[PDB]
């Protein structure tokens, strides 16, 4: 359900924390944003 | 007469909402550009997105009922009394319509039919949509 | 030599100050409210600064450094070359709207004392706000992860 | 006939522009179907969440969340955004309490609510009765067992 990880383009591997990478993902540009 | 009247009426202030939607339209698309590639630093983008904001806000508060009425008057001048100030800029910035909040528009609401301001006709716009139904005059002197 | 400035940046500030004495003439009879003024002198120096941008842009050769270097998406952008060698442009007050009075003068050319003065709001204003937005992400970033 | 009240006026209404239509802009006497927003602006998620069920928050969020950071140069891939929606949606709320445990007036997972029920209506014979909640980030961090 998951699909491919983008950071590899292969099936995500079993224990991968995909949580922990989203909240990387969403927080990192989050500078570049109006206030 | 009254026919002809309400149709040139109609035809004046559908030009008033071409320019108007046209205005809108522009500001829409300076806006888009603005969020995406804006290019500079950050203060300059946030004081864009907000003037562009802030435009787009009060043009499109303007839609409904655009023009209370027309505003005739014996000094040989033709002012429209509406919700915003528009100018035909190639007319040296014709006033095409007046914002009631405007001190030149003032004596709609002070001028009476004893103590008329310089005004020769009184108008009033039944606005509905995107037409007014019908007009309701009334003659000051 | 490489910061060309167009020659067509003259005419273009001499019929936008034409449209600008023009809105002063129109605002004393009382035609324009104050905001009403302010506002049309932003939209019409805005359409002098875009102008005034596209003729930049066409103006310099393909081969020069400055635009090889934002052409090829090495860094940079045309804003940065348009304030650079076109026009500074509007600037904003400590409150956030910008002030009826542009910047004329590039930096190639020099600002003036006023200009110069005016032009430290913006850049204030960013440097303090820089601390907040970090504040602000690293905040949402720890929601999210947790 | 369903009424809003309290709608000011510093606001415009729902835009169409169908290919052959042409509406324009929705005054009085136009047609809309369930879901569609009425009044420009900004939807609130529970009101989507009651009306169109619960996968169609799933998608105004999604989409929502996009937007800002693909109008602002920001590329970010659907399924980082739905891993926290998924978060955001994992609880149901109790209407009254049955013959389960639980107490009502409480928060609980579907997969505790749905088996307690079907335990419950082997022998109890009174599963319990809840709707879909929405709750926020910081709520549903702090409802964690541990």
């Amino acid at each position: 359900c998951y699909g491919r990880s983008m950071a590899t383009g292969k099936l995500v591997d079993i224990g991968e924390a995909v949580g922990i990478v989203a909240a990387q993902s969403i927080g990192e540009p989050g500078t570049q944003l109006t206030m | 007469d009254y026919e002809d009247e309400l149709q040139s009426e109609r035809d004046y202030v559908a030009g008033l909402y071409a320019r108007l939607d046209a205005e809108r339209a522009q500001s829409q698309r300076r806006y888009a550009a603005a969020l995406r590639e804006h290019g500079g630093t950050a203060v300059e983008r946030d004081a864009e997105v907000r003037a562009l904001a802030k435009d787009i806000a009060r043009l499109n508060v303007a839609d409904n009922g655009l023009c209370f009425g027309r505003l005739d008057t014996l000094d040989d001048a033709r002012l429209y009394i509406g919700r915003l100030g528009i100018f035909d800029r190639d007319n040296d910035f014709e006033p095409l319509l007046l914002d009631w909040r405007a001190p030149m528009a003032r004596p709609f609401y002070v001028a009476t039919a004893a103590n008329p301001e310089n005004m020769r006709r009184r108008r009033q716009f039944h606005t509905l949509g995107r037409k007014v139904v019908d007009f309701t005059d009334e003659i000051l002197g | 030599a490489d910061v060309l400035v167009p020659p067509q940046k003259q005419e273009i500030l001499e019929r936008h100050e034409a449209e600008a004495d023009a809105i002063e003439r129109k605002y004393q009879r009382g035609a324009l409210n104050h905001t009403e003024r302010n506002e049309s002198l932003v939209k019409i120096w805005q359409d002098a600064t875009e102008e005034v941008g596209k003729a930049l842009e066409e103006f310099y050769p393909a081969d020069n450094p400055i635009i090889t270097i934002v052409k090829s998406g090495a860094t940079g952008n045309l804003t940065q070359t348009r304030t650079l060698a076109g026009m500074k442009g509007l600037v904003t007050n400590p409150k956030g709207e910008f002030i009826p009075r542009p910047i004329k003068s590039s930096f190639r050319e020099g600002l003036t004392v006023l200009e110069y003065f005016i032009n430290t709001h913006g850049a204030r204003k960013g440097l303090a706000d820089t601390a907040l937005r970090t504040a602000d992400s690293g905040y949402l970033t720890r929601r999210l992860v947790d | 006939e369903v009424v809003y009240d309290k709608l000011s006026k510093r606001q415009r209404l729902r835009v169409i522009t169908h290919e052959d239509g042409t509406e324009g802009v929705l005054s009085d006497g136009d047609h809309v179907e369930v879901g569609d927003q009425l009044m420009e602006g900004a939807a609130d998620p529970h009101e989507v969440l009651r009306v169109q069920g619960p996968r169609e928050v799933q998608i105004h969020l999604v989409k929502e969340v996009q937007e800002v950071y693909r109008a602002q140069g920001v590329s970010i891939h659907d399924k980082h955004i739905e891993v926290i929606v998924r978060q955001m949606l994992r609880r149901v709320t109790i209407i009254d309490s049955g013959s389960t445990e639980f107490l009502p007036g409480s928060l609980t997972e579907r997969a505790e609510f749905e088996a307690e029920n079907r335990r419950v209506v082997a022998e109890g014979g009174e599963p319990a009765a809840g709707r879909p909640v929405l709750m926020g980030i910081t709520k549903a961090s702090l409802a964690t067992d541990s």
